[PDB]
């Protein structure tokens, strides 16, 4: 099977440069045209650049022309994307994609995609989250089901991982996708529903891990 | 440099259904159109190439048609593995993509259970107040959440987040988070979120009084 | 030049 594995993503400040790599196996890389394509939630899929099998011809998307350089090293089965003058628009998942390999057609698209590598263009500094309990008012609860959770606020960059009771509580857990707050820092919540009758017999602890800052927080969520 | 208009943006289907997705090019592209499938966190996968050619290993229930400017992907006898997002791509003049079509699971209407969480004392001591409203386990995805402070409608100080459709019960959950300074939080008494959803006979408001 | 022409080895090579 064709395999494409990208690397080099991470956090980079506006105006700076970064190089992505893509290592190919399972086909004759030196015979294949290759692409970069990037993805954002708000703009979708956007072609970035193509390079001919032998590196002799290159084309670029209009908005990266003059800022990005595509290159390859056939002796190493590796494709590169050098990015410079980085802008907010450039934050994305970057995919390596092989040009369509068959020869029945004289116009060419693309076939196999890599797994992607994430590029975050941001001026924010690495920061671990503040973790706050989510407990509804004890005076207004009703219906036999209780909701509780943890607010995981003001961290950078993604990701955080959350468990409950060290993994012993999985059913009814919803850990929401993070949102990028106005500050440039991320925030999310993790909630869980449990029997209202269980708040007096079962301790609930959210375990919050943030590897970029080397932070672990365990927060007991107390009935209010 | 060709604009691809894909429709619809979302559609709901059941196992066994026949699904059609359209894609219109802003200029003629002959048969140079491809269809890709993508699941969350994963890479796109080529299904159909050159408008109608089923690629190797792709189930025969996928088919494509069209030439010129109008193209259609059809999924017959929709299976559990087919719930995903689909993209068209023209490869006549450089490479551009449609906006995507999310094919999600149809189920019966389920109203949200609505909960409201006041800010914690720990957070208030730090100078900020976040109020969280939770809409749990509802279907369909479309919901309206409005914040009220002393019965005045709020704007621009809330962010929403939504889960992917649940693999077991096919529902969604959603959070809305209102952020205020500690000082502004302490200026007002009643904090409320009002929820409108097809499964509710009328909008439901959950609220609390600051300090209760 | 055509950016969408064959960017692979010539199939008749």
């Amino acid at each position: 099977q064709v395999q494409l594995v990208e690397s080099g993503g991470g956090v980079v400040q506006p105006g700076r440069s970064l190089r992505l790599s893509c290592v190919a196996s399972g086909f004759t890389f030196s015979n294949a045209g290759m692409h970069w394509v990037r993805q954002t939630p708000g703009k979708g899929l956007e072609w970035v650049a193509i390079i001919w099998y032998d590196g002799s011809i290159k084309y670029y998307g209009e908005s990266v022309k003059g800022r990005f350089t595509i290159s390859r090293d056939n002796s190493k089965n590796t494709l590169y994307l050098e990015m410079s003058s980085l802008r907010a628009e450039d934050t994305a998942v970057y995919f390596c994609v092989r040009a369509y390999s068959g020869s029945l057609y004289d116009k060419y698209g693309m076939d196999v995609w890599g797994q992607g590598t994430t590029v975050i263009v941001s001026s924010a500094s690495t920061k671990g989250p503040s973790v706050f309990p989510l407990a509804p008012s004890s005076k207004s609860t009703s219906g036999g089901t209780a909701a509780l959770g943890c607010l995981v606020k003001d961290y950078f960059p993604e990701p955080v991982t959350v468990s409950w009771n060290s993994g012993a509580l999985t059913s009814g857990v919803h850990t929401f996708p993070a949102v990028l707050q106005s500050s440039g820092l991320y925030s999310l919540s993790s909630v869980v529903t449990v029997p209202s009758s269980s708040l007096g017999t079962q301790t609930y602890i959210c375990n919050v891990n943030h590897k970029p800052s080397n932070t672990k927080v365990d927060k007991k969520v107390e009935p209010k | 440099d060709i604009q691809m208009t894909q429709s619809p943006s979302t559609l709901s289907a059941s196992v066994g259904d026949r699904v059609t997705i359209s894609c219109r090019a802003s200029q003629t592209i002959s048969t140079w159109l491809a269809w890709f499938q993508q699941k969350p966190g994963k890479a796109p996968k080529l299904l159909i190439y050159a408008a109608s050619s089923l690629q190797s290993g792709v189930p025969s229930r996928f088919s494509g048609s069209g030439s010129g400017t109008d193209f259609t992907l059809t999924i017959s006898n929709l299976q559990p593995d087919d719930f995903a997002t689909y993209y068209c791509q023209q490869f006549n003049s450089y490479w551009t993509f449609g906006q995507g079509t999310k094919v999600e699971i149809k189920r019966t209407v389920a109203a949200p259970s609505v909960f409201i969480f006041p800010p914690s004392d720990e957070q208030l001591k730090s100078g900020t107040a976040s109020v969280v409203c939770l809409l749990n386990n509802f279907y369909p995805r479309e919901a309206k959440v409005q914040w009220k402070v002393d019965n005045a409608l709020q704007s621009g100080n809330s962010q929403e987040s939504v889960t992917e459709q649940d693999s077991k019960d096919s529902t969604y959950s959603l959070s809305s988070t209102l952020t205020l300074s500690k000082a502004d939080y302490e200026k007002h008494k009643v904090y409320a979120c009002e929820v409108t959803h097809q499964g509710l006979s009328s909008p439901v408001t959950k609220s609390f009084n600051r300090g209760e | 030049p055509d950016p969408n022409a064959n960017p692979n080895v010539d199939p008749n090579a």
